């Protein structure tokens, strides 16, 4: 709200541990293969599964409420298996939305309630718009944006995004503490 | 940027046309001394790109082959960039089960090297046209 | 009220309640919810559901008519379906061969048939039967095409007998 | 020197691409989606405040240069194609765009009429123009656009789309998907125009004139008991995803009709042609009636080309004309692109011969000194 992030007060059950904060009423079904090296926040309700994965996270990751992330099935002829997906450092996942994504690149903001398709790439310093749908195989190039149930280029995005991203996700990060 | 409304507080540009634009859009001059807006400055070509197969092709090659990859391709039904399928291949689209084999092309032996468009049709009557003019404007 | 059954890798950690109807090669991942509010979920080989999938058979608490005498509505699903992520269903028949896409809100009344997919993130509460090997794309307009071949989804489902364990 | 880039400003699609090349190399519609604004603006609108103007040609086409086209636009010249009698302040404003904001090298303000000339080969030809907002004719002698015999009405697509809007509003039969499968009227008040020019293309085509003469007498109803064709069946067109709009078949053949109803008066599309061939010179009728021109978008909807040749033929019988155009031969020259692209193609093959463009052409270093863009009014 003009520029200035809002305050958000946490309950008193979460696993805060090293930096990383993960929300006790997400479920993370495959705690082993999965992987948080930094200060990430996962909000409550969100998915992350251990099928077949290696869940690599952000510096400064956040994932909001009712929000998944799948890895995808690689559909090959000698065996199929599933992908292991590296979210890429400062990476935003926003409310609600679905993730079938393998390779998302660092500095990204996701948009609320999209759906990301199976085996999809995503360069770093990209942003996906609201009610989007990525279909499965497509790629993003940095500094664009991506929008529409076809899930194409709209536009351009701002020239400091790289230095802008950081500020946003430490400040939601620091600015997101207990009551 | 859109997350937080940086769309709310803008900074003013000094010139000819005055501007109010967000700082995160705007650029400031070092040669000078007066921050200048998207709008207000020259726009430039460097290089071209694929979005789905990203290869940074010349200047060159993008004028003979009219600013389009080779290799990949765009769903014609829906926007989106198609893959290639195997079964001896036929172009697919993820987003909607539109196939190369509804409009009735014929699977290629080799992967990429196969596929192609249709000459146009009225090239020949073109170059004719052309080259009389180039006379008569000579 | 369960009748589980032998080859079926159904998840103990996801959601089921009512009288439930589970088939012979099943694999139910978890937090996916299956609720058998009036008539029971029968559930054919191969009808695998992923994520978050809503399959309710509440017509009673939808509409709530106090009519059609007993009115079961018994939710009959075919074979080898994929239950994507986020999708919502509520089909009294349903058959073989068919891909609901993720976050596809299916009707009350809607019947499925082979080689069929709902659009991603596309919703149709609107009551017609699909014809035979045709796929709906998009949410803004529906923008129906019919498929040259209906798409099989085997390996997948066998490849999850390994994964399951230990999970 | 650099392939020159050709540019066609139209109220509906604007046509790019680059000189020399059997088409154009992009065709979209002529919009931009500013922030906050639900519905994309128009770049082009006349009667309007030059400086809104301004900053819409402006930002339409830095999307032409970049996004569509990939080229620097102070390298290369330009080939403006826009229709005679185009609105003065907006071909100033236009131009004032190119050399002051881009700074392109030189602009050429080709009338579209003998850019469509020059496709085909022949010198001398009559041109119709079935564009978006009127359809314009402009007789061409060997190389000379003739003002004098000058013709316009509007039958177009704008007049077309409004139509069709009217008489779908009256017999409305909507499916919306909540309890609407009985025939539900007017659930929307307006269909937008995308939506409008979608069924026009798809579901809508140009009827015989024996079948279109009895449609124009039996909606009339004159004196007659149900004296109508035999329509054809009914098509359903999905709106916004759940409503399913049931369009009548009587639609269909009777939206096309009000461009070739007479209407009293006389004037029609195919009425504008003998209108303006019966105006021109005696000696230059012949030459003009044998080599026709059909270009625009409005003359691709399909049957409008046979339709239009016979309505003139019809028309020339009538008693006005049968005196001067009575034994006349009417053939249309068939151009090699397609009815929409004919106008562009010729300002590529025109953009071809840099000899000629750089003498014709205006360059920046004439608008800047003077500040006037020459035209067909006084200097
Ligand atoms: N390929 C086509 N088939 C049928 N109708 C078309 C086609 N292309 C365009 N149209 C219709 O005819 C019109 C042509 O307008 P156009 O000549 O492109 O614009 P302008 O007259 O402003 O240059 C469009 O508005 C559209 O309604
Ligand atoms: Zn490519
Ligand atoms: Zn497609």
């Amino acid at each position: 709200m003009e520029l200035g992030e809002l305050l958000y007060n946490k309950s008193e059950y979460i696993e805060t541990a090293s930096g990383n904060k993960v929300s006790r009423q997400s479920v993370l079904c495959g705690s082993q293969n999965i992987v948080l090296n930094g200060k990430t926040i996962v909000m409550n309700d969100c998915i992350i599964r251990g099928d077949l994965a290696n869940v690599r996270v952000g510096r400064h990751c956040v994932v909001k409420s009712r929000s998944v992330i799948r890895p995808p099935f690689k559909k090959f002829s000698k065996g199929v298996a599933f992908f292991p997906l590296h979210i890429g450092d400062h990476v935003f996942i926003e409310e609600d939305c679905v993730v079938n994504a393998a390779q998302i690149g660092s500095y990204v903001h996701v948009g609320k309630n999209c759906v990301i398709g199976r085996r999809c790439v995503l360069k770093d310093c990209c942003k996906i718009l609201d009610n989007t749908v990525l279909p499965p195989e497509t790629v993003v190039p940095p500094f664009t944006v991506f929008s529409g149930c076809p899930g194409l280029f709209s536009g351009e995005l701002p020239e400091c995004t790289q230095e802008l991203m950081i500020d946003v996700t430490k400040s939601y990060y620091q600015k997101f503490l207990p009551l | 940027a859109s997350l937080l409304q940086s769309e709310r507080v803008l900074y003013l540009v000094q010139g000819e046309k005055k501007v109010r634009a967000p700082l995160s859009q705007l650029y400031f001059c070092r040669y000078c001394s007066e921050l200048r807006s998207l709008e207000c400055v020259s726009h430039e070509v460097d290089s071209h790109y694929c979005p789905s197969c990203l290869e940074n092709m010349p200047s060159a090659e993008a004028k003979l082959k009219k600013n389009r990859c080779a290799n990949c391709f765009d769903c014609p039904g829906c926007m989106h960039t198609l893959s290639t399928r195997a079964t001896a291949y036929y172009l697919a689209c993820g987003f909607c089960r539109w196939t190369s084999r509804d409009v009735g092309m014929a699977d290629k032996s080799v992967a990429s090297g196969g596929w192609q468009e249709p000459d146009h049709p009225h090239t020949q009557r073109m170059n004719k046209l052309i080259e009389y003019y180039q006379q008569l404007a000579q | 009220s369960v009748k589980i059954a032998p080859g079926a890798v159904v998840c103990v950690e996801s959601e089921i309640r009512g009288d439930v109807t589970i088939g012979p090669r099943t694999v139910i991942h978890p937090k996916a919810r299956i609720i058998a509010e009036a008539g029971p979920i029968v559930i054919g080989e191969g009808n695998l559901i992923e994520e978050q999938a809503l399959i309710i058979n509440a017509h009673p608490d939808n509409i709530t008519p106090d009519a059609e005498d007993s009115e079961p509505k018994p939710m009959i699903i075919g074979t080898n379906n994929v239950f994507e992520v986020g999708c919502y269903s509520q089909a009294m028949k349903m058959g073989d061969n068919n891909v609901i896409e993720s976050k596809a809100y299916v009707g009350r009344n809607v019947i499925l048939t082979s080689g069929c997919i709902i659009g991603a993130c596309c919703n149709l509460n609107t009551f017609e039967v699909i014809p035979e090997n045709t796929v709906i794309y998009g949410a803004d307009c529906l923008r129906r095409v019919q498929t040259e071949r209906p798409q099989p989804q085997t390996l997948q489902l066998d490849f999850l007998m390994k994964i399951l364990p230990n999970y | 020197e650099k392939t020159a880039v050709v540019i066609d400003l139209g109220e509906a699609f604007t046509k790019c691409g680059f000189a020399g090349e059997t088409g154009p190399r992009c065709i979209i519609p002529s919009v931009i989606k500013k922030a906050g604004m639900p519905k994309p603006i128009k770049v082009v609108q006349y009667n309007i405040n030059t400086e809104e103007l301004y900053s819409y040609l402006k930002e339409f086409i830095h999307i032409l240069y970049f996004r569509h086209l990939l080229v620097n636009p102070r390298d290369r010249r330009v080939v403006v194609i826009e229709s005679v009698l185009c609105p003065s302040h907006f071909r100033e404003t236009l131009t004032r765009v190119l050399f002051k904001y881009f700074e392109v090298p030189s602009v050429l303000l080709a009338p579209s009429h003998l850019m469509a000339l020059l496709t085909l080969g022949i010198n001398s030809a009559m041109v119709l123009d079935c564009g978006y907002r009127e359809s314009l004719v402009l007789p061409i002698y060997e190389g000379i656009p003739v003002l004098n015999c000058w013709g316009a009405l509007p039958l177009g697509g704008k007049a077309l789309h409004k139509e069709l809007e009217t008489q779908l509003l009256e017999q409305c039969t909507v499916d919306t998907g909540a309890a609407k499968e009985q025939s539900l009227p007017s659930v929307m008040g307006s269909i937008p125009e995308g939506v409008l020019e979608d069924i026009k293309v798809r579901t809508c085509f140009v009827s015989d004139l024996t079948r279109g003469l009895k449609i124009q007498a039996a909606k009339f109803n004159i004196d007659g008991n149900t004296e109508r064709p035999s329509p054809p069946p009914n098509v359903d067109y999905p709106l916004d995803g759940e409503k399913i709009l049931h369009v009548l078949g009587s639609i269909r053949d009777s939206v096309v009709e009000i461009l070739f109803e007479q209407d009293n008066e006389e004037k029609s599309v195919a009425t504008l042609i003998l209108d303006s061939l019966m105006q021109c010179p005696i000696d230059t009728r012949k030459q003009l009636a044998e080599n026709l021109v059909i270009i625009g978008g409005t003359s691709m909807l399909p049957g409008f080309l046979h339709r239009l040749l016979a309505e003139i033929r019809y028309l020339v019988e009538k008693p006005k004309y049968k005196k001067t155009l009575g034994t006349k031969t009417f053939r249309i020259h068939t151009p090699p692109a397609k009815a929409n692209c004919v106008a562009w193609l010729g300002g590529a093959i025109f953009g071809a011969l840099q000899d000629i463009l750089g003498s014709r052409s205006v360059s920046k270093e004439y608008y800047n000194q003077t500040g006037r863009i020459p035209d067909w009014c006084s200097l």
